[PDB]
Order: structure tokens, then C-alpha cells, then sequence
RNA sequence: AAGGCGGCCCCCUGGACGAAGACUGACGCUCAGGUGCGAAAGCGUGGGGAGCAAACAGGAUUAGAUACCCUGGUAGUCCACGCCGUAAACGAUGUCGACUUGGAGGUUGUGCCCUUGAGGCGUGGCUUCCGGAGCUAACGCGUUAAGUCGACCGCCUGGGGAGUACGGCCGCAAGGUUAAAACUCAAAUGAAUUGACGGGGGCCCGCACAAGCGGUGGAGCAUGUGGUUUAAUUCGAUGCAA
């Protein structure tokens, strides 16, 4: 991403904008999974393990609204 | 030598080392510095402080050219991705553009196997 | 204490002139329950410093403390046996306390005819940023600001 | 360099506390075999009688029978030359519950053979587990710290 | 949000449209996921094909950097 | 159908689902023997080979490491034509038909109402999570049942021996398939519970750390301890907790 800083802009805010752009692009987070070979078996296992937790959280959110006042 | 008004600083960072190099506008290196040569050995050169030391050494190594308008290009998931840039800024060099071009294979060559540590 | 979080205790108003700063200076300068002679020494030194600097005693003490006032504490929050310290900003109360502790410690460090004379001589240097307090502040600040990549 | 048959198994099998650089006393045909001649230092321990802490377990192969008068005994108890000042540790801290001192290695010191001795004790297969666990755990802690701090 | 294609009754999506299609690509040339766009699974699979057609025909860059 | 399939385009083509219809008229289900497909690995011929990577070499750890950590690295992984029918080929749940409370979704089509906004009511196919009766040894299934029945095939009869040998067939081979007997034992197992353990995790607490402030290891001396000497150096206390 091009983060060419214009005039009258502090280096601090310029670097923060660059870091935010990198974070929203998610380039740094992709190397931690592209650094090694994940077998298709392992990838599918991770995907289902993440899907199971992803609606289990919503299931618990919608189920904890019945009892347990505080 | 012949002084250049504009420059591009490439910061190739990695998990174990960080290299910073300078070119004018086309990819012709002028000065380079590494954390290994910055007085650090082993994993001790992987700290962002070592990256800052390497960046300031590279800035000192390019004093004879006097670059005023610099554009920084980061590459690699290293701790120095911000330390090198801030060191370059603090060394008196003005930054004009900031970019992070990192090689992202589109499901290309197969990476090595998982390490069972 | 993990759960019991207490506040800050109150000290005597230092009825010599009346100042919490002076009371804290006295109760940190005193040792072995010798508050009487500690007060005599510190008051003699401050009265000499008043004429030596031309200003009031309290104002001259406050500005001398401010001129050697530090800003960063270098604590040891390392995760284990590995050496990993951390500098942090200091709250104003602990800042003043540490500054006056450094002053009274330099008083013991530099020797002379009497502790009153040592205190007077060291305050006459902290007035124009000399002695030991400012040197210690600089020596702590250089190593507290040279390590910025470590958070 | 000048190293000869050593017993590194006993280092893992025991807790070496202190070491002695005392020498060994051996007869003919054996010191020559130390150069070449297949000396083996397995099952080595001291056999204190009164002040005579002989090394009992050692098999040095005799390479010749050209002197066919003296009977060859590869399992001979070899005498040991140690200062009486430092021999107090051996008549002292040996017979408490299981303390032993074993021959860790044997080397050369200016054409004279020196056998390194060491005071140690057994592990009962539970100290070995703890040692291996700690050796692995320090490595794992260093690795995880390095990975976390990138 | 809501599927604007269904809201406006857009039956088909053509790669030739760029002004109203740039809204579905990030600044890095990546496709905005459905969980952020608010688009149905019927039209996400057609938006992806249109974006791929535009990338092939140099109408929308694959990424910010190419050379 | 299963195995399994992921930029885009072009050509051929199989299969699946829906409103409203028209049409033959039991043409329907299963199926030993047989036929075909069928992960990867493997084999033969002809190609290619960027990266990865059995075997192999070197380096490192360890008492030892013919391994896990690292640098290289051939077969192979990439293509065409041939051989095997092997997987935890799993949903450990065979194929087809009917019935049995409900809730919250995903995907796909259609009908209607004023569609001003994915406004509202219906209606079929696939699929996901809870959950009632019921079932089960219990975990658990629960309209896609492991609930009640109907039609058929295959398989099971203690754990080892053993899916082994022989025998027949298949295959260039590796091996696959069909499949025992002698001998040993009184056990071999699965679901769940209580403790215990983990180099599993989370939370909490105590001058436990941090923060401070004083001390002990440096030096006279004091009793006390172990060892030594001695006639005895009188008994016990021997990590915190002597
Ligand atoms: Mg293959
Ligand atoms: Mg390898
Ligand atoms: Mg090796
Ligand atoms: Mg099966
Ligand atoms: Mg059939
Ligand atoms: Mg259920
Ligand atoms: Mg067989």
C-alpha cells in the first residue's frame, strides 16, 4: 500500500497510518501461516474446529440469557 | 562521489536478521547495514534495538551523499519494521513515501514441511 | 498486596514553617530515630542556603528540587531469570520523594566538616544543576531513554 | 589429544560431586597397552580396604605373551596414588547410605597415566527422569520465549 | 448491511462496470469479504467472477504493486 | 454414487432441483456369483523437473540417537499410456418405502399480497446445531434416528495363534483376495464414576515476589552441629518441620 505522506503531517501519525494500513491489509498475519506447509487434512481440521467454536460462542450468547442473573 | 537529492531505503526484515540498504531512484545500492555487523550475534540481533542500530549505522554510512527526500520500502515480518523507519526519521532524513511490498505467493511453490519441535 | 490496595498516609505538617515537602524531606533524611538532630542539620543548611541564593528558604528548596527532578523509574519486571528491565514514567509524589531521597543520599555521599555543611554545599550545586543529584538523574535518564524498542 | 578410554555412562548414571586428579599405579605390559592395547574402564569403582582404594573394574588387553613367566590377569586391582591430605574425603564421605566414587576418565600427563576420580551416588531411575525433564523444560521455555518475543 | 444488488434488482453483474464495482475491492486489490460487504452468496460468487474478469482484462489491478 | 473436486476462457458432456402441465402403466426394491469406478503410496515405458521431499551425507542434542533441531540432497510429488484394488476409503451407522413433538439457521427455486428497504404469508430439494417421546450398557441418536415396522444382501460367535501357513486365482514385482489347523490362558473388552497423575489450562491467596528498609556469608567471641583426637569427648534431635 502507498502511504505517501503529504506536507504538514507528523511522522508519528504517518507511521501510525502506515501501520493501520498494514493491519487492515493483513500481510504480516499471512506469513505465520505461509511459513510452513499445512496438509489439507490439517487445514480442514482447523477450519471445522474454528467453525465449531464460532457458533458455539453465539449459541452460548443466546443460551445464557435465560438464567444466571449475575 | 555525486550527491543525490532523492533516495529509496529498502528494509528487508526477517525473524533472525534485518538489512537496510539505500539506493537513489533505480535500485543502485549506495550504503547497506546489517544487524550481524551491528555488533550483535545470534538471536540477539533479532531484537528491534538491533534493527535500530543497523538503521543508524546505514544512515551514518550514507552521510557522504546527503539524501534529503527518502522513500521507505519495508519487506518481511520482522520486529524492525517500525524501529528502522523511526531511526531513519530521527537520523535527520525526511521520509516522503512509505510502502510495504512483501512477497505473497498466490499458492505458488510448496513451503517446507512442519517442524516438530 | 494483591487485593488490599491502600492509599497514601498523611504526615505531620512540619510546624517549623509548614510544608508537606519539608516534612517528607525531614522524615527521609532522619535515620535511627534522630529526627531532632536531622531537623537541626536540615534547617541550618536551608537557612544558610537562603542567604547563599538570595531567595526564600522554601522557594529555593522547591526550585532546587525541581531543577534535579527526575521523570523515569527503571524497574525490573522481567519474566524470569533473564534480564529484561523497563523504564516507566513516575507519578508526581514518588517523583518528588525520589528527588529528595537522591538529595539526602548525595548529602551522605559527599563528606565535609558536618552534615549541615554537606547539605548546604550540595544544595548550592543543585541550585545551578551541579553536584550529584543532577549527575545521577542524567545517568538514569540516558539508560532509560536509550532503550525505547523494548516495551 | 591424550585422552584414553573414558566412562561417560557413569556421568549420566551418577551425580558427580567432586573430582580427584590422582594417578594410577600399574605394572608392566599395561601402561604400554594404554597407548595402544585396548584398555577398557567399564565397571570402574574404588575398593577401599584400609587406605588402599584400588580401582577394581578395568580390562586392559595384554598384547604379548613374550614374557611367559608372570601370570596375566586383566582384571587386576590397580593401585592408586593420591595425596593423604585429599584421601580424607574417601575414608570419610563414602559409606553413608550409597555414596561411591567412580573413575570418569583416564588420560596422559607427560608420559604418565592419570585416572580422574569422582564422588557420586545413584539415581534410582527417578532422578534420571527429573534431570531429563528439566533439561527438556529449559529448552522448551527458551524456545517458547523466543517464539513469543519474535 | 443489505445486498444492494437485490435491493436495486440487479439481475447480473458485468465486469465492464468499474465505477460502481471499485467499492467491492480493498485498496490492496483484495476482495471485501461477504461478512463485511453484506452481500448474499448468490451475488458474491458473481462479483468474484466479475472482479477476476476485470483483473484479467486490466480493468482492476490484482494488487497495488505489480512491477 | 464413493474416492474426490477451487484464477479465467473456450468445446463436448454427466448428474441434481422448481411452479403449471401432458404421457406408458407396476415397467418397482435388493442382489451371492460377476462388471465398472475408486485417496495416496508403489511398478513399466516415454517426457519433464521450480519448490518440497523417503533413501543418503554432513552438522547439532544425548551415556548412547541408525530420529525428532539445521544445511544439502536422489527416487517421488508435475504429463501421456499401462498394473494393484490397498486406507481410521469414517457418519467406525449397508440399499429402498411409510409414520412419529418442536426451535434457531445456511444454500437453491417457485406462488401470492400494495415488495415504497432481503416488507409479509406460504410452498419443495440439500445441508448445520440444540431438543420432546422413544431407544441404548451408557456415551449418545433423536424427522437426515441409533424411535416402530416392511423387502434384500454382507458380516459376527472368547483373547492370542492369525487375517498367519498351505491350497486356488489375480499381478512383471511389491502383494491382494479365499482362508485354516496344532498349542496357551481364564480372561480379552466398551460406557461411566471416585481418587491419583500430566513436561495440560484457568482463577485466587500469604513480606510468596516486586517495591523498600535493615541484616547473614568479610573480622574477634559465644554456646550449638558434623568430622577428628581422646578414656570418654556423656543421650537423643539429622531438609523445610534437628
Ligand atoms: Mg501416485
Ligand atoms: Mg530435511
Ligand atoms: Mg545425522
Ligand atoms: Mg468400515
Ligand atoms: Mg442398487
Ligand atoms: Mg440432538
Ligand atoms: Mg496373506
Amino acid at each position: 500500500p502507498v502511504i505517501k505522506v503529504r506536507e504538514n503531517e507528523p511522522f508519528d501519525v504517518a507511521l501510525r497510518r502506515f501501520k493501520r494500513s498494514c493491519e487492515k491489509a493483513g500481510v504480516l498475519a499471512e506469513v505465520r501461516r505461509r511459513e510452513f506447509y499445512e496438509k489439507p487434512t490439517t487445514e480442514r481440521k482447523r477450519a471445522k474446529a474454528s467453525a465449531v467454536k464460532r457458533h458455539a460462542k453465539k449459541l452460548a450468547r443466546e443460551n445464557a440469557r435465560r438464567t444466571r442473573l449475575y | 562521489r555525486k550527491q543525490v537529492s532523492d533516495g529509496v531505503a529498502h528494509i528487508h526484515a526477517s525473524f533472525n536478521n534485518t538489512i537496510v540498504t539505500i539506493t537513489d531512484r533505480q535500485g543502485n545500492a549506495l550504503g547497506w547495514a546489517t544487524a550481524g555487523g551491528s555488533g550483535f550475534r545470534g538471536s540477539r540481533k533479532s531484537t528491534p534495538f538491533a534493527a535500530q542500530v543497523a538503521a543508524e549505522r546505514c544512515a551514518d554510512a550514507v552521510k557522504e551523499y546527503g539524501i534529503k527526500n527518502l522513500e521507505v520500502m519495508v519487506k518481511g515480518p520482522g520486529p524492525g519494521r517500525e524501529s528502522t523507519i523511526r531511526a531513519l526519521n530521527a537520523a535527520g532524513f525526511r521520509i516522503t513515501n512509505i510502502t510495504d511490498v512483501t512477497p505473497i505467493p498466490h499458492n505458488g511453490c510448496r513451503p517446507p514441511k512442519k517442524r516438530r519441535v | 498486596p494483591r487485593r488490599r490496595v491502600i492509599g497514601q498516609r498523611k504526615i505531620l505538617p512540619d510546624p517549623k514553617f509548614g510544608s508537606e515537602l519539608l516534612a517528607k524531606f525531614v522524615n527521609i533524611l532522619m535515620v535511627d530515630g534522630k529526627k531532632s538532630t536531622a531537623e537541626s542539620i536540615v534547617y541550618s543548611a536551608l537557612e544558610t542556603l537562603a542567604q547563599r541564593s538570595g531567595k526564600s528558604e522554601l522557594e529555593a528548596f522547591e526550585v532546587a528540587l525541581e531543577n534535579v527532578r527526575p521523570t523515569v523509574e527503571v524497574k525490573s519486571r522481567r519474566v524470569g531469570g533473564s534480564t529484561y528491565q523497563v523504564p516507566v514514567e513516575v507519578r508526581p509524589v514518588r517523583r518528588n520523594a525520589l528527588a529528595m531521597r537522591w538529595i539526602v543520599e548525595a548529602a551522605r555521599k559527599r563528606g565535609d566538616k558536618s552534615m549541615a555543611l554537606r547539605l548546604a554545599n550540595e544544595l548550592s550545586d543543585a541550585a545551578e544543576n551541579k553536584g550529584t543529584a543532577v549527575k545521577k538523574r542524567e545517568d538514569v535518564h540516558r539508560m532509560a531513554e536509550a532503550n525505547k524498542a523494548f516495551a | 589429544s591424550a585422552t584414553i578410554a573414558l566412562n561417560k555412562r557413569a556421568r549420566h548414571e551418577y551425580f558427580i560431586e567432586e573430582e580427584f586428579e590422582a594417578g594410577l599405579a600399574l605394572q608392566g605390559w599395561e601402561v604400554k597397552s594404554l597407548r595402544a592395547g585396548k584398555a577398557n574402564i567399564s565397571d570402574s569403582y574404588v575398593l577401599l580396604r584400609d587406605g588402599e582404594a584400588f580401582l577394581f573394574g578395568a580390562n586392559i588387553t595384554p598384547m604379548a605373551v613374550a614374557s611367559t613367566h608372570v601370570v596375566c590377569d586383566p582384571t587386576r586391582t590397580r593401585k592408586l596414588l593420591l595425596n593423604q591430605r585429599e584421601l580424607d574425603s574417601l575414608y570419610g564421605r563414602v559409606n553413608r547410605e550409597g555414596y561411591t566414587v567412580v573413575a570418569l576418565s583416564l588420560y596422559w600427563k607427560n608420559a604418565w597415566c592419570k585416572v580422574k576420580i569422582g564422588v557420586a551416588k545413584g539415581k534410582k531411575q527417578h532422578d534420571k527422569r527429573s534431570d531429563i525433564k528439566e533439561r527438556e523444560w529449559q529448552v522448551d521455555k527458551a524456545r517458547i520465549m523466543k517464539n513469543a518475543h519474535r | 448491511k443489505f445486498c444492494r444488488f437485490t435491493a436495486e434488482g440487479v439481475q447480473e453483474i458485468d465486469y465492464k462496470d468499474i465505477a460502481t464495482l471499485k467499492n467491492y475491492i480493498t485498496e490492496s486489490g483484495k476482495i471485501v469479504p461477504s461478512r463485511i460487504t453484506g452481500t448474499r452468496a448468490k451475488y458474491q460468487r458473481q462479483l468474484a467472477r466479475a472482479i477476476k474478469r476485470a483483473r484479467y482484462l486490466s480493468l482492476l489491478p490484482y494488487t497495488d504493486r505489480h512491477q
